[PDB]
């Protein structure tokens, strides 16, 4: 009685081959059993009504059967019993692997400037347990990883935190994960685009650099902000805007300018994190006589 | 309904035990006997394990019957009748040996 | 890569018959994550692992919780740590030896099947239990033991038995989980007296 055992691996759902080397073949019965000791093939004849198992080579050198659609319920010792006197076993132990699923990044709570960001990353099924690395703008971030085994498979998590100003918004964070079921130095990756809120800022830009009587001027208020601000209010100190002024959204349109329409106009925009205000000093030029420069 | 049934036998050591297993609806699957070591004996009428005492008594689509001649105390235990339908249904027989 | 040293197996709470035992198996360092397997003598037990990568390495750890009765006392349990930094089929195993407690039992053996007058009889009170009961207490009803009787530990020697040393003797022993008592009936036959 002799027993020899090779090892044999699959990625889940995959396809595995079981070679049963036979040294010199008289012709004697060859049986193959699943790990529940149930006989797949008694010699050539199929003898388990499960059609994922197909028989490939039965040649004076070896026997080969193929399991397609591997599952975690297919691990175990695959017995290759050659029935001579005496009998001789080959036990191919199948180990099925789950390559980590795409990582999933979430933020705990909204990124606010000055405040902080709490980013998490979760592979829910890995076998072996994954390794989670964080990269941001091609440098690696240090995380706090920890897994748990829900059967044969591992859910791993890793949670990084850091500080954000308004520059950091729109920026990309990469969680990558890798283990054995993937080629060495490969990985699955997932890119999370930051979202930092910030207090707004406004600034006015004018249609013309020199405004003369009887012209039509359009000021434009150049707001930024996250959330972006949704209303703009236009003002002229404690005074009415020129009649015929058009304050529509983010533009004041002054037409037929006359020298009494002068003054400093302001646009003013706010979101939940602050206010902003900008200030254009209007000056209507004429052919009259001016103080010297 | 298409489940095989076998009855335990019990034999004076040195005798021949006759293990019998039959099926009403065979659903076009073959039967088989394994020994207490999950080691195949007979699959249909095709002998597997090469032992000379172990011999075939019947192989018709509905019955598998084998005989183990010159039984010894090391031939006791649970013999598994399997019918290879889906799911695979099993039936156990418990050999008891008398004498020492 | 990092290889897993020998698993540290601890027990949180002292086990007790009728109750359960919970084993924790710890591998403080392994890269990759060590695969922890439980084995109970021959068979395979199912635990629940949970690691934490402290940098490059992990402290994998698993835990199994099954029932125990007195029979499992001093029983044998194996924690088997696999890895990739280990050759094929090999592992760092570790044995734990249970320590289940239970209610003591007592049973009296005599030194002699028939007693005739003048004899000397040694009564052994064979007690089991966990913890071992520290006191074997011999007693004979509300009454008193013979004059020359000497209870030395778990025996009770009764020398020169006269016919008035008869009647039931009991040894008594107990630990914190229970109490047991066993009872022996002394008949001191006079010589020339058929006993069968
Ligand atoms: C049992 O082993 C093989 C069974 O496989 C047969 O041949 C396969 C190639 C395929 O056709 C299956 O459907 C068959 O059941 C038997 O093979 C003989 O031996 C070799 C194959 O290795 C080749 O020399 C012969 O042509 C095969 N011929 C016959 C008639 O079987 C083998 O003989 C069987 N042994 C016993 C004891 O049944």
């Amino acid at each position: 009685q002799e027993v020899q055992t090779e090892q044999v691996t699959v990625a889940e759902g995959g396809v595995a081959e079981i070679t049963c080397r036979l040294h010199q073949y008289d012709g004697s019965i060859v049986v193959i059993q699943n790990p529940a000791r149930q006989t797949l093939f008694f010699n050539g004849t199929r003898a388990l009504k499960d059609e994922r198992f197909q028989l490939e080579e039965f040649s004076p050198r070896r026997v080969r059967i193929r399991l397609s659609d591997a599952r975690l319920e297919d691990e175990g010792g695959y017995f290759c019993q050659l029935y001579t006197e005496d009998t001789h076993h080959q036990i191919a132990t199948l180990t099925v692997l789950v390559a980590p699923e795409n990582p999933v990044v979430e933020v705990r709570e909204q990124a606010v400037e000055g405040g902080e960001v709490e980013l998490s990353c979760l592979v829910p099924r890995s076998r072996p347990a994954a390794v989670l690395r964080w990269y941001r703008d091609r440098k690696e971030l240090k995380g706090v990883s920890s897994g748990q085994e829900n059967g044969k498979v591992w859910s791993v998590a890793s949670t990084v935190r850091f500080r954000v100003d308004r520059k950091d918004d729109g920026g990309i964070v990469i969680c990558e994960a890798q283990n054995q079921a993937l080629p060495s130095g490969h990985s699955k990756q997932t890119q999370y685009v930051l979202d930092v809120q910030y207090s707004p800022t406004a600034r006015i830009h004018a249609s013309q650099a020199v405004v003369r009587e009887g012209d039509t001027l359009v000021l434009t208020c150049a707001v930024t902000g996250n959330p972006r601000p949704n209303q703009i209010r236009w003002n002229r100190g404690q005074e009415s805007l020129p009649e015929r002024a058009e304050a529509v959204g983010e533009t004041l349109t002054l037409p037929g300018l006359v020298s009494a329409d002068q003054g400093t106009y302001t646009c003013e925009a706010a979101n939940k994190h602050g206010h902003a205000r900008a200030l254009y000093v209007l000056v209507v030029y004429d052919p009259g006589a001016v103080v010297e420069a | 309904d298409s489940q095989p049934w076998t009855s335990d036998e019990t034999v004076v050591a040195g005798g021949t035990v006759v293990l019998k297993c039959q099926v009403k609806d065979h659903e076009d699957s073959s039967l088989q006997w394994s020994n207490p070591a999950q080691q195949t004996l007979y699959f249909g009428e095709k002998r597997a394990l090469r032992d000379n005492r172990i011999q075939l008594v019947s192989s018709t689509p509905h019955e598998l019957s084998i005989s183990i001649s010159n039984v010894a105390l090391a031939d006791e235990g649970e013999y598994t009748c399997s019918i290879f339908t889906m799911p695979v249904r099993t039936a156990k027989s418990l050999v008891t040996v008398l004498g020492i």
